[PDB]
DNA sequence: ACAGGATGTATATATCTGACACGTGCCTGGAGAC
DNA sequence: TCTCCAGGCACGTGTCAGATATATACATCCTGT
């Protein structure tokens, strides 16, 4: 409840770690653009929701997705 | 200041058993060595039972003390069984024993 | 007298349940300090702009 | 398949190997109430009192089965009979 | 206030038809406020404030509670999570045995997760519902799950689905979803396997779902482009790679593809 | 203030088996066992005090009662440990 | 008697509840002097 | 018998053990063809 609030409010936070489905489902992450996938190759359905939590309405800049 | 249990080097209480001896109407006069002697005897008996119970619980490869281990420790030991040959146990079971001719 | 006591007990239970629900809803729904510097029994050499000091023992 | 006598040893090992209760609870509770209302009617009972009665009759019955099986081997037999039970009750002391 | 108004009007049209609908679009355009507008429109139309059920993954349970409080605060919000004593207290909170329409009641919205609903199948067997919503319903894609069995035994007869991607294509979740929408005549999956293959599947599910895409409105969202970064293995990583290749499962490959310290 | 021996046998279990826990039914077994031993030894000491026209219970009566109740190896170890505890307590100087 | 489609296994993860643990406020019986 | 204080109990807060899943192959087993 409050980690997402502290992410969206504070601008000095830099790195937001995540698992696959822990925060890639319905969490508003419009304050960032660059999603970086370490080993997200499990299924396209899981990854299609993964940047859906970030590339959402309210983003004010370009989104650069890096797949490693 | 400090309690009599540390004065006699024990962990069981001394004033508690002195109180329980006092109004337990066993006699109207009670000496000073009576609670420390009873305390030391209870110390040794609880320590022996806990030793055998811990050995049986470790023997089960299971990290708690379950009354099956208490039953195993009570009946495996010789004179602990002699002391406790009257008392029935709660949730303990029966030691495995088959008479020799029933094996074919 | 029993019915009024039962109604008071039901009202107290409902008030306790509502207070528990309200409490559950209201309660559930940096710069880092410097290293410690110590100097005991040690002579001090001190140097300002205009004068120098030497606090010896 | 198994010969008659090996699976009996398997289940006797399983019954000696465990610690669960072997008497159904509700017939025992009904029996306790129906055997207590003659002494005193409209009685109330505690659940752990029923558990104490359970474990007492379990220990009494299994000890009774030890010494009646000892009566069975003493008469050069395997199956227990009623005279083995009467002998065990007499040699225990009670009537 | 968007183009989901005609979509919710069409959903109300199939609701007036008397059968369940399908929403098969990705998250991002506001399916949540669309569902709360569906609830508001049906509460204004048929005048119902009563039994509404919500099953959602727990990461966004508090989130959709939050936007329910921020968007439409006229209803009564009651949660369902935590310890068993709080579960009993909340069970007491809707233990009034209410039926049909109610106005002054605390069960206006009821929010829970999949797994303790699966754990409390005896408690959810009673209290027959009027409208239930499943959000992110890709997790019951297998027909052999016990959660599917507990989700096949309700008394609500309304199967609105909120799924970003129901096109998982494992030959059985399609039959699972069409058996979920119509629970009466879809039962023998061998016959539906029996009943040119690329074209002929277009018209089967067409009147149930609707086709929407992200590239129909103005796009200041970011326009996500891909950078696939490639790099060669180190000598240590290739060394243990050839070592466990010689000793010989895919996760053993990928965990030494990630770090030798694994 | 319902009174029980739980803490004391918790520590004397903890000085020899640190990574071991007690069940509550077992907890009750040790509590009832300690109380039964206390009752048996104390009523035998009172009987032996009433034996000899004596109105006082001292350590000698409890030593005789311990030698009467326990089997032999337990008896000799119990009187050895109790005598050591009594001599520890008496020489508090 | 063999092939084909069912579960079984493995080896990692992941989320999530259950049945134990530990920690704290505060009274009455233990300790001391006599 | 008087004074007294802290050890010990009533009642709170966390921690892994266990259960349950997902997924990508191979492996194997059981049955029908």
């Amino acid at each position: 409840r409050d980690l997402v609030h502290d992410w969206q409010t504070n601008p000095e936070i830099f790195v937001f770690l995540l698992s696959t489905r822990a925060g890639g489902l319905g969490i508003n992450l419009t304050a960032a653009d660059t999603v970086i996938f370490y080993d997200s190759d499990w299924n396209p359905t899981i990854d299609s929701q993964a940047m859906d939590r970030a590339h959402r309405l309210g983003q004010t800049r370009q989104v650069t997705v890096y797949r490693l | 200041s400090q309690s009599r249990s540390a004065k006699a080097g024990l962990t069981f209480p001394v004033g508690r058993v002195h109180r329980l001896l006092r109004r337990g109407n066993y006699a109207q006069r009670i000496g000073s060595g009576a609670p420390v002697y009873l305390t030391a005897v209870l110390e040794y008996l609880a320590a022996e039972i806990l030793e055998l119970a811990g050995n049986a619980a470790r023997d089960n490869k299971k990290t708690r003390i379950i009354p099956r281990h208490l039953q195993l420790a009570i009946r495996n030991d010789d004179e602990l069984n002699k002391l406790l040959g009257n008392v029935t146990i709660a949730q303990g079971g029966v030691l495995p024993n088959i008479h020799q001719n029933l094996l074919p | 007298r029993k019915n009024l006591s039962e109604k008071r007990l039901e009202e107290e239970k409902q008030d306790t349940i509502n207070k528990l629900l309200k409490k559950r809803a209201g309660k559930s729904r940096f710069v880092k300090p410097r290293r410690p510097y110590n100097s005991e029994g040690m002579t001090r050499i001190l140097r300002r702009y205009e004068e120098d000091l030497f606090c010896t023992f | 398949r198994y010969k008659p006598g090996t699976v009996a040893l398997r289940e006797i090992r399983r019954f000696q190997k465990s610690t669960e209760l072997l008497i159904r609870k509700l017939p025992f509770q009904r029996l306790v109430r129906e055997i207590a209302q003659d002494f005193k009617t409209d009685l109330r009972f505690q659940s752990s009192a029923i558990g104490a009665l359970q474990e007492s009759v379990e220990a009494y019955l299994v000890s009774l089965f030890e010494d009646t099986n000892l009566a069975a081997i003493h008469a050069k037999r395997v199956t227990i009979q009623k005279k083995d039970i009467k002998l065990a009750r007499r040699l225990r002391g009670e009537r | 206030k968007e183009y989901q108004l005609k979509g919710l009007n069409w959903l109300a049209n199939l609701y007036d038809q008397g059968i369940n609908g399908i929403l098969a679009d990705e998250m991002g355009l506001g399916k949540t406020v669309q569902s709360i507008s569906v609830l508001a429109h049906l509460a204004e139309n048929h005048n119902i404030w009563g039994p509404f059920l919500v099953v959602t993954p727990a990461s966004t349970l508090h989130n959709w509670v939050n936007e329910i409080s921020k968007f439409l605060p006229q209803f009564k919000i009651l949660p369902y999570w935590g310890n068993a004593n709080d579960r009993k207290v909340l069970r007491k909170f809707w233990d009034r045995k209410n039926l049909r329409y109610n106005k002054n009641a605390p069960f206006h919205v009821m929010v829970t997760s999949y797994q303790m609903v699966v754990t409390d199948a005896n408690y959810l067997q009673k209290m027959k519902w009027q409208y239930m919503i499943l959000d992110e319903a890709q997790a019951i894609k297998s027909s052999q799950s016990s959660r599917w069995k507990n989700l096949l035994s309700f008394h609500c007869r309304n199967r609105l689905l909120l799924t970003g991607t129901p096109i998982q294509n494992s030959m059985q979740e399609l039959w699972a979803l069409l058996h979920f929408i119509m629970p009466s005549l879809f039962d023998s999956h061998d016959e539906f396997n029996e009943w040119q293959q690329l074209r002929r599947l277009h018209m089967i599910l067409k009147p149930f779902m609707l086709r929407r895409v992200k590239k129909n409105v103005q796009s200041e969202l970011g326009d996500k482009i891909e950078i696939d970064v490639l790099c060669d293995l180190t000598q240590r990583q290739a060394k243990l790679y050839q070592v466990l290749k010689s000793q010989i499962a895919v996760m053993q490959f990928r965990k030494v593809c990630n770090h030798p310290d694994l | 203030r319902k009174e029980t021996y739980s803490s004391y046998i918790y520590k004397v279990l903890k000085q020899t088996h640190p990574d071991t826990g007690i069940s509550q039914k077992s907890m009750s077994i040790l509590n009832s066992f300690v109380n039964d031993i206390f009752e048996r030894i104390a009523t035998e000491a009172s009987k032996l005090a009433a034996y000899n026209k004596k109105s006082t219970i001292s350590a000698r009566e409890i030593q005789t009662a311990v030698r009467l109740i326990l089997p032999g190896e337990l008896a000799k170890h119990a009187v050895s440990e109790g005598t050591r505890a009594v001599t520890k307590y008496s020489s508090s100087t």
